[PDB]
């Protein structure tokens, strides 16, 4: 009988604070392929007043230290979440978010004291301000390029708009944040730029990224059916399901849906110790 | 490691335990798939030593 | 190094020095195999595992400026994660280790 | 045909066994019917495994 | 819906004078299919652990009860193509004979 | 009213079994009463048919879409006992407190396989001065298989790899070098064998 | 129930037959109660000066209630996979009612020191609701109406052009 | 007793499809004096495979055969919806 | 190929080729028959159905640079799905085809 | 319950002790039945060919339900002090 | 800049408009917790919060967010014949 | 050991089959030729 | 899984003829181990107090129930990496000695 | 291997024990193996006790 694992990691400056599954833990997390940056909110139940006072004070949102030496992990905290299941002691955990804390509440009074929090990805960007001049006159791919260094994130691009020159493309850019908004404005819809993780994706609507990792998909729980573009199902814990990747699906119930199709947006629903713990994919068709 | 048999007869089943015609065409199989895939290889590493 | 478990039948995927890796290691009879491929086409297949002696033998392969793998000793999937361990050098310590290697 | 072609430039290729056997039975139920049953007491379960192996 | 090659009271392939290979069609082929499934014995299949009959551990070993018996036959009737239910399962066990009788349920 | 005098086939005996060691456990009970329970769910709309066609095709319909619609939920069991002993009891009590254990529990004829304790009781009173009364309850974890996937005897497996997460750490422990490169080290430990 | 008025000494009482193949199941039952309940709920409106208006009623399902006691144990798995069954539709017929459509929705199996040789069973049937009851057939396949299949697709997954044309006209 | 009467009609190419009142139907409309374009949701139970496939698939939201020979009827599907009492089997329906 | 069933009666759209099509598949009497339908216009109408020849005749319907239908052997539709099937092929595999033909 | 098999005629039956200090309060409480209650409650996921599969079990706290007979006054105020303590 | 009541107020953000009218807090309803502005809490009325003004907190569950604050927003829930009659706060550290 | 001769293989098995169960068939119709056919 | 130094009747190391530390490999390190646990004591382990059975408390001191001593035996004989559950238990005490007699379970 | 240069420009930095007790049970867990019992009863976990004082 396989338990499932959630682990929630907060990297204070004296080091990692891991919230293990033992306690009562609860995550949303959606994903999609735009420039809007994803979100998590968590419940996080049983706090002490010792763990509360490690961790909810450094939520602060105001600044400290004006002469500021460095910056990222000297305005906000880092959270990181990895989940998955455990057999017979043999473990599959699995990485599906990376973020900064936003905003902190309390949802439920005593005798059991529970908080709200709210974590986006690439947040310390909203800050950091841009110091290296745009190209003047280049092509798709080198501001690209440049976008990628200068936020700090391995990228990977693949358009068919690789050759095309572009006159000013980044001259009234304020903050780290507006590079996304900028890639994606240019050619739109069928160029899609999104952040996933730690790694800016830059590609066509209906392109695989990895055409040989696609995963067969033949259990679930949602029954899948036509939704306007493509198709739309729900699984368990699937680790190997990514944001544009491919999956190959087979269906009994609706067996006219059968086909490949590359993934636009995702959802968690992960508790424990609670009934949640889903995958909701929407797919579109191969190109 | 662990062993390995990768065995022809092993498709043969005590069910035919004395059937002629089945036994008789998996173990000439296996015969033919000695000769010419096991036995063809020790020649050939007899062969490729100088 | 690798996160490795102890299955006579997996496969890897991570992102190392600045590329996309994807590595499956298989027993095959007596020794281990395994098959590489980097940013999604095929390096080199059915290379066996051996202590030291590196599972990328050619430098149109290894690098340019990529890495390579190394094992410490005979693969063997039982011990995995258990006192054995998978290695991954980048450039500059993979070109020394190599002159070292004469 | 259903042949595979294993032996590339790059190395050769081993399958699953699974996918062997999955392409044993392929090949005895598009040779003799659709309509055949194919496991490990029937004579052709025994080819099919002979074949796998 | 099924099919299968004719075999004889031992298993072989059986020839006509023709010498034909002989397609037989359902209810023939399911009764032929399920003496052989019955007949397979259990850590002889390859590629499937857990199928056939437990003979050597739950009808020839000394046991207390003998319901394993009827429960692994029951199973393995079962798991053929077109075995819809099991009417009957007696085990009448006289003298040294483990006398067994059965009677299937079949879509046709 | 001879008892142990068994019939076969329907031997009124609770062997209930772990299901990893595979040998029984337990034995200690003198059990009562069981139940067991094998609900199912069934549609209540009112469904929509073409119904102009030949017999045989609207035969082949109404099947597979009456099929959606029926779906098993899990089995449940429940037995009433009295426990003599202690061991008995902390051993249960172990294995409720445990996520990660299962039983397979044979009634005279019916076998349900994967099961897991829900709810336990446990009541003392001057009916009984050296013993207590037991109220377990089980339901099953996952539904039986006939046949088919790929158990093979050796290594050959279905080889799962699904290993797209990681971030690559370099390690420190090796065999000793305290001023030595990473390949010194990796060099050395290579020329122990 | 009055009614019939057979004189035919041996008649049969409550037996489930498969809609099928004309096929009864588990015909060695002793049946003890079968209980039979219909429902029903009608939507009303509050009007203005005091009443209370009813525009519509909406049926459900019904469901039978069926104690049973089975003397052996072909009986007892017979009626798991009567249970089990997800595909046939039963018609079941009690004493003069005859019902149709409908399937398993529950069992409970006892065992007390009550009863040791047979085994008291409860079993549950629902209902099968579909419009236009009585169906329409016709006896010639050509003689049929149009299914519609909708944007499907072609899904490629072929070995040549001239290879199977070769194969298709020249035989072989 | 009068009965209620609720039928929606679809124009598939090969011609009308109606889901009568037997069914488990909700429909939801909304109307103004306004520019925004008027609204309506609709829940359908009890739809089998066949008329699943015969309508969920032609939702597409891409566009087929570029070339467009004509317009309207070959981009989007249209739907109208009726609704009224029945009473002693006469009817008062009126489109909505 | 193309999904078909076992229907005595059906109707299938797709899109193939770059272009769309919505055939019919129908028992008439003894042999089956088709209709074949693009953009939304009729092309032909009860089209015989036959093992090995196009569905289409005419020069003007089957290509300036479109494609064809061809079923491997006569029509029978308790076996679709099983040993009969019906293929397309855009245009330059047609044109070989017809070169291929005489 | 057999297990300890003591051989001390005069032994003592359910006591409450404090985990703190190890001292008994209101050890002169008559008990006349004592009941155990465990809970768990497993979440299951309703799959699509028609089975049900289950993930995960999760443990609740457990109760005790006790009668008792005050046959004084002190009893019954070291039971409020009992409930009331914090 | 904000219209209260029949009073137009215009301040820098962290500045009691009345230094001397600080409402000393002790009995919480609602458990005082860090708000990532401030703090923020719960109490049954108490005619004397205003908007602007400044309150001392002082907690038993949480002694570490015990200081001075500065109102920013409120809340209000009263009903004459149901349950809530209540002051949501939500305050700033003060200047 | 260079080259491989492929032109006496199908003889192989239609006398394989033969010597093997009876001598009868080995012909193109019957179901005997596919698997005759396939093993070559 | 778990491994252990053979140890001697008395509480030392114990080499062979050759001189090898053995490395006991699994059942005869749970025995060993588990006999171990047991005789060590509570307040004993460094940087883990209240571990050990509780002797000088529990079971020479005079007491009311002796089922404290039960349930720290209990758990000395649990917490050992291997063993899994407890079969029985005796707490016999005969006359002056205290009997205690155990049976384990391990996964192997 | 799980030495630190804890004397540095600064000072010096003094760890808890939580930490060198973990970094003696890795060094032993590498000198004998993986899976080793180290526990206050087994010798081993004496002299693991010893090492860490």
């Amino acid at each position: 009988m396989k338990k499932r694992i959630l682990r929630v990691t907060f990297n204070m400056p004296y080091g990692p604070e891991v919230i293990r599954e033992d306690l009562d833990v609860r995550v949303r997390i959606m994903k999609a392929a735009l420039r809007i940056q994803n979100r998590a909110t968590m419940e996080i139940f049983g706090l002490t007043t010792q763990l509360r006072e490690s961790l909810l004070s450094q939520f602060t949102a105001w600044k400290h230290r004006q002469r500021q030496v460095g910056r990222e992990d000297e305005l906000m905290i880092k959270v990181s979440v990895e989940a998955g299941y455990s057999d017979q002691g043999r473990e599959q955990v699995s990485r599906v978010f990376v973020g900064e804390v936003a905003i902190v509440d309390i949802i439920s009074p005593p005798p059991d004291i529970g908080i709200r929090i709210q974590c986006y990805t690439r947040q310390i960007d909203r800050t950091k301000t841009i110091r290296n001049m745009p190209p003047a006159n280049t092509t798709f791919v080198k501001f690209v390029e440049w976008g990628a260094n200068e936020m700090g994130l391995n990228f990977i691009c693949d358009t068919s708009y690789n050759d095309q020159v572009l006159k000013n493309p980044g001259r009234s850019i304020t903050v780290a944040s507006a590079i996304l908004a900028s890639i994606q404005d240019m050619y739109m819809p069928d160029v899609a730029a999104f952040v996933d993780d730690d790694i800016l994706i830059v590609k066509d609507r209906d392109k695989v990224i990895r055409p040989d990792e696609v995963t067969n998909v033949n259990s679930f729980v949602g029954i899948p059916s036509w939704s306007e573009w493509g198709v739309e199902f729900q699984c368990l814990f699937e680790p190997s399901i990514r944001v544009a990747g491919g999956v190959a699906v087979e269906s009994l119930m609706n067996p006219s849906v059968n086909g490949n199709y590359v993934i636009t947006a995702l959802e968690y629903d992960l508790a424990s110790r609670d009934r949640p713990f889903y995958i909701k994919v929407m797919g579109s068709p191969a190109a | 490691l662990p062993a390995y048999n990768s065995d022809i007869q092993q498709a043969l089943k005590w069910l035919h335990n004395q059937a002629p015609g089945i036994t008789g065409l998996i173990q000439r199989k296996a015969q033919w798939y000695d000769r010419f895939s096991r036995q063809f290889w020790a020649n050939w590493e007899r062969d490729v030593f100088h | 190094k690798i996160p490795l478990t102890a299955v006579p039948n997996q496969a890897i995927s991570f992102n190392a020095g600045s590329s996309y890796w994807k590595i499956r290691l298989y027993q095959n009879m007596d020794m281990m195999n395994a098959d590489i491929s980097r940013d999604g086409v095929i390096v080199c297949h059915g290379v066996r595992c051996f202590g030291g002696i590196p599972l990328l033998q050619y430098s149109h392969q290894y690098r340019p400026d990529y890495g390579n793998f190394v094992f410490d000793r005979d693969a063997d999937w039982t011990l995995f994660g258990d006192g054995i361990n998978l290695f991954y050098l980048d450039g500059a310590e993979f070109a020394e280790y190599q002159a070292l290697a004469t | 045909m259903a042949n595979y072609n294993y032996i590339v430039d790059t190395g050769v290729i081993v399958a699953d066994t699974a996918d062997v056997l999955s392409d044993v039975e392929a090949e005895f139920r598009a040779a003799l019917g659709a309509n055949i049953n194919l496991a490990a007491s029937t004579p052709q379960g025994s080819l099919v495994a002979a074949e796998a192996i | 819906s099924t099919s299968t090659i004719r075999t004889g009271t031992n298993n072989d392939i059986l020839l006509d004078d023709n010498g034909n290979m002989v397609i037989l069609r359902d209810v023939e082929a399911c009764a032929q299919d399920v003496r052989a499934a019955m007949l397979m014995r259990t850590g002889e299949n390859i590629f499937d652990v857990n199928s056939g009959v437990g003979y050597f551990e739950y009808i020839f070993s000394p046991q207390k009860s003998y319901d394993d018996a009827r429960k692994s036959i029951a199973d393995a009737i079962l798991s053929s193509p077109d075995v819809t239910g099991i009417e009957q399962l007696d085990i009448d066990i006289t003298g040294e004979v483990f006398g067994v009788d059965a009677k299937v349920i079949t879509i046709h | 009213m001879n008892s142990f005098l068994k019939s076969i086939l329907n031997t009124p005996t609770l062997t209930i079994r772990d299901d990893v060691t595979k040998l029984p456990v337990w034995k200690s009970l003198q059990v009562k009463k069981v139940e067991i329970y094998s609900p199912a769910s069934v549609v209540s709309k009112p469904l929509a048919t073409k119904d102009q066609t030949e017999a045989q095709v609207y035969t082949e319909a109404l099947d597979i879409d009456v099929k959606n619609g029926k779906i098993i939920q899990p089995v449940r069991l429940r037995i009433n006992a009295i426990c003599p002993d202690l061991s008995t009891v902390e051993s249960i009590m172990n294995a409720f407190n445990d996520n990660t254990s299962t039983f397979a529990i044979t009634s005279k004829s019916i076998l349900a396989d994967k099961m897991a304790i829900m709810t336990l009781d446990v009541d003392q009173s001057p009916d009984m001065l050296n013993a207590a009364e037991i109220n377990m309850e089980f339901e099953q974890v996952e539904p039986p298989v006939l046949n088919k996937f790929d158990p093979a005897f050796p290594q050959d497996s279905p080889t799962y790899g699904v290993q797209i997460q990681s971030l690559s750490d370099a390690n420190l422990l090796d065999l000793g070098a305290i001023g030595d490169s990473i390949s010194s080290a990796a060099k050395s430990l290579y020329n122990r064998v | 129930m009055l009614g019939i008025f057979t004189s035919l000494l041996s008649s049969r009482s409550f037996s489930i037959v498969d809609q099928n193949t004309n096929q009864l199941v588990a015909a060695d039952l002793r049946i003890s109660r079968v209980n039979t309940r219909f429902s029903s709920v009608g939507q009303r409106h509050m009007l203005e000066d005091g009443t209370t208006k009813m525009d519509s009623r909406t049926i459900h399902p019904m469901e039978i209630i069926v104690e049973v006691f089975c003397p052996s144990i072909d009986v007892v798995d017979q009626i798991n996979q009567l249970l089990l069954d997800r595909d046939t539709l039963y018609k079941v017929i009690t004493r003069g009612m005859v019902f149709e459509r409908m399937m398993c929705t529950s069992e409970a199996l006892n065992q007390t020191p009550d009863m040791i040789s047979a085994t008291p069973a409860r079993l549950t049937f629902s209902q099968v609701l579909v419009q236009n009851p009585k169906p329409i057939m016709f006896r010639n396949a050509g003689d049929s109406s149009m299914i519609d299949r909708g944007l499907a697709l072609a899904e490629d997954v072929v070995g040549s052009a001239g290879d199977l044309f070769d194969y298709a006209v020249n035989g072989v």
